[PDB]
């Protein structure tokens, strides 16, 4: 997992 | 020796097009959009993106390493962008029933805009680095 990928999923975790 | 790049097998080109794609669709469907459903444009918004980000992943070994760090700072900023949407998007949650809902949803469309254009300029970055790989091989 790439720092950007990692960030990203972060941020869908919000959503979800 | 200008003409437009061969798209057949471009995952991230059809990536940064898809994601394109979702911005317009959040932009023309947003106006009869209920409260409801302002997280589910935006989710999919975040999923193309999600997808864009793992197709430059996969390729950024690939490319000439001094183009790595600026496409990495350009996938940074498109996460920037999608939380900026995201938080534009909870205020219009916030807002549903009150005076501030269609300023709230203006500052939406002008989040996702710039997520979409963004996009446009991390493809313009992938497709200077593969033309650069092409020159030092």
């Amino acid at each position: 997992k790439t720092s950007a990928a990692a960030q990203l999923d972060e941020l869908m975790a919000h959503l979800t | 020796h200008m003409a437009n790049l061969d798209r057949t097998d471009d995952l991230v080109y059809l990536n940064v097009m898809e994601l394109v794609r979702a911005v317009l669709e959040l932009k023309n469907e947003l106006s009869q959009l209920p409260p409801e459903g302002y997280v589910v444009v935006v989710k999919n918004v975040g999923l193309t993106l999600r997808k864009l980000i793992g197709s430059v992943d996969d390729l950024l070994p690939s490319l000439p390493s001094s183009s790595r760090t600026e496409i990495e700072g350009t996938q940074k900023l498109l996460n920037k962008d999608l939380a900026e949407l995201i938080n534009k998007m909870r205020l219009a949650q916030q807002n549903a029933v009150t005076s501030l809902s269609e300023e709230a949803k203006r500052q939406m469309l002008t989040a996702s805009h710039t997520l979409a254009v963004d996009a446009k300029n991390l493809l313009d970055a992938v497709d200077q680095a593969k033309v650069l790989a092409n020159l030092a091989h």
